[PDB]
RNA sequence: UGGAGAGUUUGAUCCUGGCUCAGGGUGAACGCUGGCGGCGUGCCUAAGACAUGCAAGUCGUGCGGGCCGCGGGAUUUUACUCCGUGGUCAGCGGCGGACGGGUGAGUAACGCGUGGGUGACCUACCCGGAAGAGGGGGACAACCCGGGGAAACUCGGGCUAAUCCCCCAUGUGGACCCGCCCCUUGGGGUGUGUCCAAAGGGCUUUGCCCGCUUCCGGAUGGGCCCGCGUCCCAUCAGCUAGUUGGUGGGGUAAUGGCCCACCAAGGCGACGACGGGUAGCCGGUCUGAGAGGAUGGCCGGCCACAGGGGCACUGAGACACGGGCCCCACUCCUACGGGAGGCAGCAGUUAGGAAUCUUCCGCAAUGGGCGCAAGCCUGACGGAGCGACGCCGCUUGGAGGAAGAAGCCCUUCGGGGUGUAAACUCCUGAACCCGGGACGAAACCCCCGACGAGGGGACUGACGGUACCGGGGUAAUAGCGCCGGCCAACUCCGUGCCAGCAGCCGCGGUAAUACGGAGGGCGCGAGCGUUACCCGGAUUCACUGGGCGUAAAGGGCGUGUAGGCGGCCUGGGGCGUCCCAUGUGA
């Protein structure tokens, strides 16, 4: 099976590819605690037709570009735009950790 | 071109093989494709040849040459014995 | 080589007699019967009570002294004891009594486990009519243990199959005396044998 | 100190030596084809096209260009030539491709 | 490092095998010299612990 | 079927708490000691440098020669020349040299593990199935003639064969462009157009054997991609300009910023980017009641490397340990112009080091390359050699044998110990001597049959005159540590805070069970101790399983971001969770 997984566009800046933040989720080895973790992937998006905010499926695919190795499969709910103020804080506090 | 042959197991004065299928290019006692039966030569116990025929005629059928030794074992089988 | 050294002398020491020597620790004399207090300069003199250790180093070295096996011998059968199934302590006292040494002496073979090893070792015995030099040899249940027929006519072991005229021997143990054969029926329980150690001191030995 | 299968350096200069032309001439040919395409060329544009064609197929007979490497040019070619025959007019002398 | 042993024989320049084992009563001493071994002779007269302190079996009563 | 704790802070007590020990382990080393065998195991350091021999070739059934012989002819004038045949040499050509063997330097990486994906691919040899091989032409080494170099080698000229190379034909088929169907990433099909095949050799010679061509399928082996997993430092916090994406090219077997032109402004980061450190990863191994901790040595699997750095050629496959080119460093030759070399293959030498083997035997077996076969090659491998380095097995005797020798040691002077131990008496009979004597080996091959199935036949053993069997036969090695407590084992002398012991507590200052010796005792035993390292104990990083009022530990207080956590009732989804079946876990 072609890995399908499933996230929200948090990015369109580029031509033909959307970021997708994708969420996974699983017990902690030690301390068994359920943990959440994520990762971002660059999918290939044609039409550029997917745009911010919206959560779509996303499908393992033969290479597009370097680290594009996923396809927008479908839509699977548009709107989100919630989770994507989630990752836009959590990316400017990162200014705050500086010297 | 891959090879039914032996493979050797056992120890020291005690020879015992494996008739296994194989690549030709690996190593003797390395990663096999399927074991499909053992030989002792020294007959040292009753049972000291097995092979599973259908298992052989399979290998066969997908062109795999047998050592010379590894088909004089397959032979005595009844591997090639025909109607 | 196993021990190799003066006998009725832990006869003595391990408060216990050991019957190391058979027909005269047998007699009187395991020389215990004579002085029955440890050996060496203090040996008569107000013995201090003993460390837990003590006590179960004691009880292992007298079971262990009785078979005449050596530690490292000893120690892989308790081990081996201890994996398989079942009440750990009686079988090792299963395999210890299984070794055809002993079996040989339990079966009137020879007097002394000590002389049994000596007639096992010399190719005096044999094992199902094949015979077998090999001291620490398990004997399994069916087998039957042999005097071997050229062997047959030594002084030796004349007596010992005739003063086993009379004899009874253990439940596990048959014995055709006129063919110098006897037989492993099967293993000891631990209530078959009248062996004066106790063995759960022995098992708590091994376990630090 | 004389292993005589340097035998086989002495085969390797040959055989290079012979890919090395057939190649050469496949490159002359195709930018010569491409290039008459350019000015919208009746046979001879084809016409060395479809020499260029067998000089190819040829190659790939031996070990010089093997396999699809072979279909690659080819495609490469006869794509290009037909691409820059119809900036300009009609694929006259019908010579290598499909109607 | 430590010299162990009833008596020894070493000086200036005596090339020696070094094994530690600290000696607790002697501050930055943390090794102890291996007797019998290059240029430390093993201690003479040593009828028991031989074996450290390096000294072959006797011959007179053995 | 699995879980032990002790010593040490005080005058004493409880608690905290560190330290230390008892246990298991080893590719070891060092000391004392050392009898046998079987099976394992053996440069941890200098991925230092290397003498010498050996380590990948094979095919005359692809081709033509040279050289040394022998035989028969054309010849009866001895010049020329035809054929056959024995050695031998390379050359052309093929297939192999990409495997097998070595190593762990680098690598924190789709490197590795695990599970997937390839409509994004390749695969020599092998097996199955469909179809072919008809004309014609060319060159280059060998060989011959000349030239340069000291040598390594090299330049020029001339002839020649092929299964070497090329052109035309046939096109079962296949390739490409365009189109059309089906299918959906570049997967099938189909129509014009174009383009692409081939090699011969052997015969116990009209029919077989080895090959050659194109195509489809299988088998094996691989490439690429993806999810997840994979050590330490945050006293490394911001990193990036082929950078991130795009359009069009190039390159590949194939996807891809892999590369290039142009365009857009992007990508990553506290869920730890960037940087530094350290390290081949794994199956496993050691430890542990388990959870966990440590580890990756043997063996198997993958990677990476072949004096250091780059590079491409050939080829199914290499950017190629024993192939090529260039640069660097080191060693050797040199007629000073130039060359030669690459043991991390097997042995072996040297250096370093606490320390790690024979310049052995054999292709008999297994496996591998070429060969129709015979065979040839094979330091892969099978064996043997050496090291108690480890594991297991075995010996140094067995039964009698005194109120109890002597010597040595205690003593309360009566006695006690070593001690059935010895001496001595029977008994057995490791070593050693005599005899027989292996299994491992039935195939390749030859004959019958048909070169298939089946049957018959012959050869073949390094280990080894070994294992094992039979006859004879000698009482025939014991050591090391420990005895204050933890901990099993106590006394006499010597010694006097000395000499010394010492894992921790601590012993020694004239009665020391603690130092040294004696006797005696305890423990293991061809070993026993030591040092070093891992886990244990240590519930002393605490998930299981700990703590923070005074023992170490609550941030000086707030506000609040990310994050973590979330009251009661109903319905939907089924991500977590639970269950069944199945693939995988070599
Ligand atoms: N010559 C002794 C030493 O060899 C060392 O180098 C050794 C290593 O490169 C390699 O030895 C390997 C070793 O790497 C690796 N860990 C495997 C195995 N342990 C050794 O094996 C090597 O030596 C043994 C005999 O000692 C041989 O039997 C073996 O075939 C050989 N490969 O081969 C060399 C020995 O063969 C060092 N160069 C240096 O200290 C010194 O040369
Ligand atoms: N698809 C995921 C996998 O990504 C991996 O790469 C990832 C990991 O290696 C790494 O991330 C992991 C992180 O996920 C995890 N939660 C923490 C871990 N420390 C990180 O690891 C990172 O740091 C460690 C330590 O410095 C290093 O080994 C290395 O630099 C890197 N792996 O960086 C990447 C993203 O997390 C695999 N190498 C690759 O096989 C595969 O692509
Ligand atoms: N140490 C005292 C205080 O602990 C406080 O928090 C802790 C306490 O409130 C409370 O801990 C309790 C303790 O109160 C009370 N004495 C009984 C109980 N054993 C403890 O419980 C804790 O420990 C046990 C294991 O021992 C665990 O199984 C349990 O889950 C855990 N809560 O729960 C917290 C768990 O640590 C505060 N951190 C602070 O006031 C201070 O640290
Ligand atoms: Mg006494
Ligand atoms: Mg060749
Ligand atoms: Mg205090
Ligand atoms: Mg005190
Ligand atoms: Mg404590
Ligand atoms: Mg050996
Ligand atoms: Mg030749
Ligand atoms: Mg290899
Ligand atoms: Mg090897
Ligand atoms: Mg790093
Ligand atoms: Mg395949
Ligand atoms: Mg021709
Ligand atoms: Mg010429
Ligand atoms: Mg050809
Ligand atoms: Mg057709
Ligand atoms: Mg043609
Ligand atoms: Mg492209
Ligand atoms: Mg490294
Ligand atoms: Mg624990
Ligand atoms: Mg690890
Ligand atoms: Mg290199
Ligand atoms: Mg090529
Ligand atoms: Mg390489
Ligand atoms: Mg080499
Ligand atoms: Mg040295
Ligand atoms: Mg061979
Ligand atoms: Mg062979
Ligand atoms: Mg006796
Ligand atoms: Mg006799
Ligand atoms: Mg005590
Ligand atoms: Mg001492
Ligand atoms: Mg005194
Ligand atoms: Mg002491
Ligand atoms: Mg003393
Ligand atoms: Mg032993
Ligand atoms: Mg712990
Ligand atoms: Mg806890
Ligand atoms: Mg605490
Ligand atoms: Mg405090
Ligand atoms: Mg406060
Ligand atoms: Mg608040
Ligand atoms: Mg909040
Ligand atoms: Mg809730
Ligand atoms: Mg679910």
């Amino acid at each position: 099976p072609k890995k399908v997984l499933t996230g929200v566009v948090v990015s369109d800046k580029m031509q033909k590819t959307v970021t997708v933040l994708v969420e996974r989720q699983f017990p902690h080895p030690l301390y068994g605690k359920v943990i959440k973790r994520s990762k971002k992937y660059l999918a290939h998006d044609p039409e550029e037709k997917y745009k911010l905010g919206d959560v779509v499926e996303i499908i393992e695919s033969r290479p597009i570009s370097k680290r594009k190795r996923f396809r927008v499969l479908r839509l699977v709910e548009s709107g989100r735009m919630d989770l994507v103020e989630k990752y836009l804080i959590r990316r400017q506090n990162y200014e705050s950790l500086s010297k | 071109m891959v090879k039914i042959r032996l493979a050797r197991f056992g120890s020291k004065h005690n020879p015992h093989y494996r008739i296994v299928v194989t690549d030709a290019r690996r190593k003797r006692d390395g990663k096999y494709i399927e074991k499909i039966g053992y030989y002792d030569p020294r007959k040292t116990t009753p049972d000291w040849l097995k092979v599973d025929v259908e298992r052989a005629r399979y290998w066969l059928s997908v062109g795999a040459q047998p050592t010379d030794t590894a088909r004089r074992l397959l032979r005595q089988a009844g591997v090639f014995r025909q109607e | 080589g196993r021990y190799i050294g003066p006998v009725c002398r832990l006869c003595r020491r391990e408060g216990v007699k050991l019957y190391l020597k058979g027909e005269r620790c047998y007699s009187p004399k395991c020389a215990m019967e004579r002085r029955p207090y440890p050996p060496g300069q203090h040996g008569q003199k107000r013995a201090r009570r003993p460390s837990d250790y003590a006590v179960r180093l004691r009880e292992k070295q007298k079971l262990r002294r009785i078979y005449g096996i050596s530690e490292r011998q000893f120690r892989n059968l308790f081990e081996e004891a201890s994996k398989k199934k079942g009440v750990t302590g009686s079988v090792f006292l299963g395999l210890l009594e299984s070794r055809l040494d002993n079996v040989v002496y339990r079966l009137g073979f020879a007097v002394s486990r000590r002389q049994a090893r000596q007639l096992v070792r010399h190719g005096h015995i044999t094992v199902n009519g094949r015979r077998v030099d090999l001291p620490s040899y398990r004997v399994r249940p069916g087998d039957e243990i042999a005097v071997a027929e050229k062997s047959r006519n030594l002084e030796l072991i004349r007596q010992n199959l005739e003063a086993m005229k009379g004899r009874k021997v253990g439940p596990w143990l048959s014995l055709d005396v006129e063919g110098m054969k006897g037989k492993f029926l099967r293993l000891p329980d631990r209530e078959d044998l009248a062996l004066p150690v106790n063995e759960q001191l022995v098992i708590e030995f091994y376990s630090r | 100190r004389n292993l005589s299968a340097l035998k086989r350096h002495r085969q390797s200069l040959k055989r290079r030596l012979r890919n090395k032309a057939k190649k050469s001439a496949i490159k002359t040919l195709s930018k010569k084809a491409i290039q008459l395409a350019q000015e919208g060329k009746a046979e001879e544009a084809l016409k060395i096209m479809r020499k260029a064609e067998s000089l190819i197929d040829k190659a790939a007979k031996g070990s010089t260009l093997h396999k699809n490497a072979a279909a690659r040019r080819k495609s490469r070619l006869m794509r290009k030539v037909r691409q820059l025959l119809e900036a300009a007019g009609a694929p006259l002398i019908g010579g290598g491709l499909s109607a | 490092a430590y010299i162990p042993g009833e008596g020894h024989n070493l000086q200036e320049h005596s090339v020696v095998l070094i094994r530690g084992g600290r000696v607790k009563d002697l501050p930055g001493v943390r090794y102890h010299i291996v007797r019998g071994v290059y240029d430390a002779a093993g201690v003479k007269d040593r009828k028991k612990s031989r074996s450290k302190y390096g000294t072959k079996k006797p011959k007179e009563a053995a």
